[PDB]
RNA sequence: UCAACGCCGGGAACCUCACCGGGGGCGACGGCAAGGCCAGGCUGAAGGUCUUGCCGGCGAGAGGAGGUGCAUGGCCGCCGUCAGCUCGUACUGUGAGGCGUCCACUUAAGUGUGGUAACGAGCGAGACCCGCGCCCCCAGUUGCCAGUCCUCCCCGCUGGGGAGGAGGCACUCUGGGGGGACCGCCGGCGAUAAGCCGGAGGAAGGAGCGGGCGACGGUAGGUCAGUAUGCCCCGAAACCCCCGGGCUACACGCGCGCUACAAUGGGCGGGACAAUGGGAUCCGACCCCGAAAGGGGAAGGGAAUCCCCUAAACCCGCCCUCAGUUCGGAUCGCGGGCUGCAACUCGCCCGCGUGAAGCUGGAAUCCCUAGUACCCGCGUGUCAUCAUCGCGCGGCGAAUACGU
């Protein structure tokens, strides 16, 4: 199953709630923003962060 | 004339210890040196069976100790050898030298 | 006159080899010198440093 | 060979702490270090009340120096005995410490509350006791008591978790105790610090 | 019953042993000499007890492979790698209790998205640990040999092909670190969400593949014959040590397997090609004996250096041509060997003979979705000797469905 756990949503939406703009519609740059904002040593988690992310600023620009 | 070390230990970061502190001795003084060269890994592997009893169906554990291995070679100086015998080794690494 | 009590020194069978620990004769897991039985050393095993490692 | 030598010394190591974990425990028997050297072998051996050990006699130091020798074959050993510090973070001497209690006559639902309370008291973030046997009645059973967070299962569990495990020998069987601990200064991997 | 029946790692010659027939030994501590030996008797054999002499100066208790797994602990199987078990405040109920933990969609998942008198937390799931597969850096021996150089040998046609040594580490391999995959990009579905189905490039796609760790509880599930342990019991013994037997006895019922009923083959002679692991009175190359099993010397190796180790199925040619057979091997006679103190009861191997059922199998039932199943053979555990077994390794390599 390609479900996001509760706690990788969640932080995703922490660090968008600030630092809005350190992140785009860029899987790879997102990746550089989070490794540099928080301690996660587990690349699997900091990817699917990373793609939450890049999801969330997509609907955010589009609208909702 | 040439000095060979072999180094055996179930734990990585002594045997990380041990090698940079000889590389540091041996670059300190300009002397040649090869390695640290890995060798195979060796494993004792070790299958049995969980219940004490018959009963019930057959499980297993399997049992691993994992061990180790570097090998150096230091050509063997009078200043290396000096100030390389005088080294703490972490109890948890085996080491033993010999001359060619 | 004191020595109708005592084993004879074996060399080969299961009455050659006990367990260290508890005094088990026949299953001995007997590899690498270890003289211990397969109950005992899936107890002592960490203490020893294996893990499992799968 | 020189695998065979290591488990060998291995295994007799084992023995030694099998041996003094049953003679040592009134003292708090924590744990055992021998180190071989030309100086001599040593063996440091740790403990929460070395009274019990060397206190006012060396009769009990020089017994053990002499056995380690003549029953295990040490050559020429010395023994070093240690304090522990944190011992409310260790759960054999706990472990141990409760089955006296409860040896004593102690109630044990008064007893594993005041070892819960002493643990949460002096830094802890989870500890599981279970206890098991004849505690009421002809028939068996079991009880447990919790507080602050744990890890039943995984790699963490198996890592950052201290485990410990007693007998009790009463008047009319034995009555088994579990002791699991979390240390203050653990960290689990699914916690993630924001900037 | 699943969840007993190649299970107790249970392949038992003695030991193991707990069974049978015999023999001999065992009383710390408390109170009112012990012992030991040449010769010959008794004896299966024994200074075990006797002839001969001579040296020497009653409670209670240990132990118990004895009883109770329905008095316990500890550890294991199955509900179940299922997705469940709870708490704080509030609210509805006189109350036991309820809600949250419900509805719709979704997910391997009480996994998530929305709606809701509920709002928020915890243990379990996931995260975590190991290995495989593609790439980069470091390292170059005991591992590798491509291009370079210098010798030696041989063929056909001077074109080629081999073996060493110098010397390299380039390729292979080994092992430390690091990157890489995230439904991330483009479409349709779902509702605009959570997500689902397809294309792209890619080593690898949709928790990449395969494993370890298995929750609160409960089963009077199995184990006191792995160790620990209450109660009862034997304590001259049910304690523990030898010597011989048995667990291997066989009109029969059953489970799990091996070999076969032949041509999708049997035999003879030639030609190929692995991996995992292990190795001190151990592995043993090399040479010589012997038809074979085996025997005598003996290099090297404490194992990236030496050894176990040129695996079988497979390919080529010849004989057999549908037959109880050149199919099949049971059973039995004679002889030759190895291990062991001891091979009759009761061990394994070799040669020449002998040549039993078996012609594809009723009712019924079992395992399997990818390098997986079928087929083929090797390692290791048990081991002095003994593998139709367990745990693992590779070789060759499918058919169907992407559902209910
Ligand atoms: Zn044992």
């Amino acid at each position: 199953g390609n479900i996001k756990q509760t706690f990788i949503k969640r932080t995703a939406r922490e660090l968008f709630d600030r630092y809005p703009d350190k992140f785009t519609r860029d899987f790879e740059h997102n990746k550089k923003m989070v490794a540099e904002l928080t301690n996660v040593t587990s690349k699997t988690i900091r990817n699917r962060i990373a793609g939450y992310i890049t999801r969330l600023v997509r609907m955010k620009e589009e609208g909702k | 004339q040439k000095a060979r070390i072999k180094l055996a230990s179930t734990n990585i970061k002594a045997l990380n210890e041990v090698t940079d502190q000889i590389k540091q001795i041996a670059e300190r003084t300009g002397v040649r040196m090869s390695g640290p060269i890995p060798l195979p890994t060796k494993r004792i592997r070790i299958t049995t069976r969980k219940s004490p009893d018959g009963e019930g169906s057959a499980t297993f554990d399997r049992f691993e100790l994992r061990v180790h291995k570097r090998l150096v070679d230091i050509e063997a100086d009078e200043r290396a050898m000096r100030q390389i015998m005088r080294i703490r080794v972490p109890e948890d690494v085996t080491i033993e030298i010999e001359l060619i | 006159k004191a020595d109708y009590n005592k084993r004879k020194p074996r060399k080969f069978g299961k009455g050659a080899r006990r367990c260290m620990r508890c005094g088990q004769y026949g299953p001995i897991i007997r590899i690498h010198g270890l003289m211990l039985c397969r109950h005992c050393f899936r107890e002592v095993a960490p203490k020893l440093g294996f893990k499992k490692y799968e | 060979a020189i695998e065979r030598y290591f488990i060998k010394e291995g295994v007799k190591e084992m023995l030694i702490d099998e041996f003094l974990e049953k003679e040592l425990r009134r003292a708090g028997y924590g744990g055992l270090d021998i180190k071989k050297t030309p100086l001599g072998t040593k063996v440091t051996i740790f403990a929460a009340n070395p009274g019990y050990v060397i206190g006012r006699g060396g009769r009990r130091i020089r017994e053990l120096t002499r056995i380690l020798e003549k029953q295990f074959g040490l050559e020429n050993p010395q023994i070093e005995v240690e304090e522990i510090k944190n011992p409310y973070l260790n759960a054999k001497v706990q472990a141990v410490r409760l089955a006296q209690a409860l040896e004593r006559g102690i109630h044990f639902r008064r007893a594993a509350y005041s070892a819960i309370r002493a643990i949460m008291r002096n830094g802890a973030r989870g500890v599981e006791i279970r206890l098991s046997g004849k505690l009421t009645g002809e028939r068996a059973k079991s009880v447990r008591f919790y507080q602050g967070y744990l890890a039943k299962v995984g790699n963490p569990a198996e890592t950052l978790v201290s485990r410990g495990y007693a007998q009790a020998q009463l008047k009319l069987g034995v009555i088994g105790v579990k002791v699991s601990i979390m240390p203050p200064d653990a960290k689990l991997p699914d916690e993630i610090e924001i900037k």
